[PDB]
């Protein structure tokens, strides 16, 4: 019965570390989406500015 | 406590599904926008050279 006390509790606790891990991964997805969209934006900004000045 | 734990697993897993869908769709915006802005500034390049060539022919006129 001791294992059953642990099993229900560890499983309940495990879901807790899993839902926390999933929330940390969605925060890292938001930060990578931030970096990839500003990556494309700053790519275009720098490329057009430099190529503009050079061919001017 | 069982209800809290498995509801949190389901709602966090659909939160990560919507977050990864937003990653793919904002990367779709990012590379579509990359192609668009890149070709847009090459036609604005050709606009700049057209303007200067036209004012040169105005000069010789």
């Amino acid at each position: 019965l001791g294992d059953f006390m642990d099993k229900r509790d560890a499983s309940i606790k495990e879901q807790l570390s899993g839902v926390k891990d999933t929330s940390s991964e969605v925060k890292q997805l938001e930060e990578q989406a931030n970096a990839v969209m500003r990556a494309a934006r700053a790519e275009i900004s720098a490329a057009l500015n430099k190529m503009k000045k050079e061919t001017q | 406590t069982i209800r809290n734990s498995e509801e949190l697993r389901g709602k966090a897993i659909e939160q990560l599904e919507k977050a990864r869908a937003r990653l793919k769709k904002v990367e779709m915006d990012a590379d579509q926008f990359r192609v668009n802005g890149y070709s847009e500034i090459e036609r604005e390049k050709m606009n700049l050279i057209n303007s200067t060539y036209k004012t040169l022919e105005q000069f010789e006129n």
